[PDB]
RNA sequence: GUAACGGGGCUAAACCAUGCACCGAAGCUGCGGCAGCGACGCUUAUGCGUUGUUGGGUAGGGGAGCGUUCUGUAAGCCUGCGAAGGUGUGCUGUGAGGCAUGCUGGAGGUAUCAGAAGUGCGAAUGCUGACAUAAGUAACGAUAAAGCGGGUGAAAAGCCCGCUCGCCGGAAGACCAAGGGUUCCUGUCCAACGUUAAUCGGGGCAGGGUGAGUCGACCCCUAAGGCGAGGCCGAAAGGCGU
RNA sequence: AGGACCGAACCGACUAAUGUUGAAAAAUUAGCGGAUGACUUGUGGCUGGGGGUGAAAGGCCAAUCAAACCGGGAGAUAGCU
RNA sequence: CCCGGCGAGGGGAGUGAAAAAGAACCUGAAACCGUGUACGUACAAGCAGUGGGAGCACGCUUAGGCGUGUGACUGCGUACC
RNA sequence: GGUUAAGCGACUAAGCGUACACGGUGGAUGCCCUGGCAGUCAGAGGCGAUGAAGGACGUGCUAAUCUGCGAUAAGCGUCGG
């Protein structure tokens, strides 16, 4: 029983391109070169939805920084600070009020160094 | 480099150009007008214009030479007989050219040379 | 009003036909139908014919007054390629394409 | 001798950028037949500088 | 081309001893989701109030699945208030896929469970058709050479006529032999060809044109050589030859 | 008289240049050797594949020759890509 | 009927369910070639992608983002058999 | 409000890239076939010197092809449907 597989390759075609819409030059004309990108977009994919949880920390460690230099110590003694005292805030939250409310980082920081010292 | 040099080339040898800048100057001062492209005519200037030049004066060496020039006893004939006294009051510029747009065929500039007369 | 007008199966090539487009497109009839007179295409021409062709179509099958009317789209495109066959050196054989393009003007008032 | 890799249209495009002609933009109006003609040239009828030329 | 800290640059931002902090992986931990393996309390062709553990992977081995042609189901069902294909969208499943619909289309398709594959393409200097690339680049096919005027024509350098310039002229002239089969002439057209246009052609359509007792073929004879009545020879075919 | 001498047609390709997707699947320009004999040519045949022919090079046998082309064994076989 | 060259083709009219069913004629996709729209791009280097990402152009309930296109800049990133 | 200076700073697209709408070359997919492949049921297994198969030339009102036919030439005669 002959079975013709034009259908079939052309839904597939058509998937590939779709899926490899958007990109530059023949990379989303032709089937045989979008291919490969989509491949290596997926692999891109899987690598940043690693590698974008270390990039935002980096951001919020270079935010906490910046904003307890500002006050006036440095980040490492304003963790260490939080640990004694027992604070288990994170990165994020605290980039977060370093940017928006400056008091409350002020209060952090000071309740740091009186655990400190 | 061509530094001061005058004379076109007009993709044509020496006997070539001779030979085509004679019987154009010929059928130009038969016929009083004629049409040719662009450069042909600026290059014919200088062939034509001496022509009428040297049929100012008349003379039996005047006419040898005429005759030598444009190898033609009928030219000759129409020159020092009609083409003199129309022009002896005229120093020069004894020939106008008058672009006409391009021809078809190649797209070459095209350009109508005649004398300045036939205000019949 | 679309007043469509267009010549298939032109011997003029596409490729060599876009740049006379191109000088008329988005320009009045006038100037348009000036600058196809006096330009040194066959292209010239050819879009002419069909601009004439459009203008005629305006006056008789649509609205009158063709002093009001630019040309607001007009492109060309490829058409269907003849094979022919032009024998090289060493017996070698190449395929040589007669190309012909499609050139549609659609002038509008407005 | 010969390409390496195809060429991308986008390059076919940019190199083919400059080869668009330039319109005349020039069109003179005779002073007696007020008939349009290339600048210094006759015009079809063969009227040049309002007296005629051609005499045809 | 500095080029033997990665660079900037550093006299501590160089090396030894110690300490306290932090960054530091897909490693661990916290949460949620999925699948296999063994147990016990129970469900007993299956959920688990569970428990511990496993889940990188090529060749390779095992298991479970998605897609299409056709057959039974199926003279049943959808379908001209719109089937199949084409083309975008929103959901949905770990997945091959599935569902509905905007527009074209126009009359076929087919639920569930089973049966057989010519059953899934991204390569094999793969095969067939088309389109790009180079590229609007080389080239436009002996360096004997065209110009003007008039004519037709929408368009003239190449089409027709006239005057000039040039080439062959033991040929680039005229007859034939062999070889082609109407290309020869006229009228008519620029659909395709002429390496460009063409009104022109050895291009498209129609018509006309080839007259032999003295030309040649035909015919009489024949060389080289072929066939070969009988005849000789050879497994057959067939080879020689009067 | 000359398997004579110089030199046309004719035969061949010894040198240089161009041409190598060329005008041509070995060509064109000028030189170059023979040009009354072992010369050449038109026509018609004979010698057919492990065979023909070969002034003999492993040369030619329809642009293919240390064994032509066409169809079959044959989808020969390939421990190879 | 008109443009056009007493052509080719096209535009009107009519036939026809349909003429993007017009003989280069069922359904009519891709590589390839343009037009218009919105964005980005003429001091910025490399598998041309991914994560973040400001702005701009289109509609929404609410008046904040959400659906799509674009996307400067930034860490990483040397195609497939 | 004006003169001068410093800083910042959009508006440009010859062309190009992305997404959308509209076009074209193209005959892929879908549907149909008086066309092919393999079998079962039966016949027959030959045609021809009272001139076989296969062909040339002719044969209509018609310039040409297919089909049938042969100067009685898309044909003629007898008997049946």
């Amino acid at each position: 029983a002959r079975v013709k597989r034009g259908v079939i390759a052309r839904a597939r075609h058509k998937k590939i391109l779709k899926q490899a819409k958007g990109y530059y030059g023949a990379r989303s004309r032709v089937y045989r070169v979008a291919f490969q990108a989509v491949i290596k977009a997926g692999q891109y994919a899987y690598r940043d939805r690693r590698q974008r949880k270390r990039q935002f920390r980096q951001l919020w460690i270079a935010r906490i920084n910046a904003a307890a230099r500002q006050n006036g110590i440095s980040y490492s003694k304003f963790i260490n600070g939080l640990k004694k005292a027992s604070v288990e805030i994170d990165r994020k939250i605290l980039a977060d009020i370093a940017v928006f409310d400056k008091v409350a980082f002020t209060a952090l920081v000071e309740k740091a160094k009186a655990a400190l010292a | 480099m061509r530094h001061r040099k005058s004379g076109r080339q007009l993709n044509r040898n020496s006997s070539h150009r001779q030979a085509m800048f004679r019987n154009m100057a010929g059928s130009l001062v038969r016929h009083e007008i004629i049409k040719t492209t662009l450069p042909k005519a600026k290059e014919l200037r200088r062939v034509v214009e001496p022509l009428i030049t040297l049929a100012k004066t008349d003379s039996v060496a005047n006419r040898r030479l005429a005759f030598a020039r444009t190898r033609d006893n009928e030219i000759v004939a129409k020159l020092f007989n009609e083409l003199g006294p129309r022009f002896a009051s005229r120093a020069g510029g004894y020939t106008r050219i008058l672009k006409c747009g391009f021809r078809a065929g190649d797209n070459a500039p095209m350009a109508y040379i005649e004398l300045v007369d036939r205000s019949e | 009003m679309e007043t469509i007008a267009k010549h298939r199966h032109a011997r003029s090539s596409a490729q060599k036909v876009r740049l006379v487009a191109d000088l008329i497109r988005g320009k009045k009839v006038s100037q348009a139908l000036d600058i196809l007179t006096y330009t040194n295409k066959k292209a010239a021409v050819l879009v002419k014919k069909v601009l004439e062709s459009a203008i005629a179509n305006a006056e008789h099958n649509d609205g009158a007054d063709i002093d009001d009317l630019k040309v607001t789209k007009i492109f060309v495109d490829e058409g269907p390629s003849m094979k022919r066959i032009m024998p090289r050196a060493k017996g070698r054989a190449d395929r040589i394409l007669k190309r012909t393009s499609h050139i549609t003007v659609v002038v509008s008032d407005r | 001798a010969v390409q390496q890799n195809k060429p991308t249209r986008s390059k076919r495009g940019m190199r083919r950028s400059h080869d668009a002609l330039t319109a005349v933009t020039s069109l003179s109006v005779d002073k007696t037949s007020g008939e349009k003609h290339l600048r210094h040239h006759i015009t079809a009828d063969g009227y040049y500088r309002g007296r005629k030329v051609i005499a045809k």
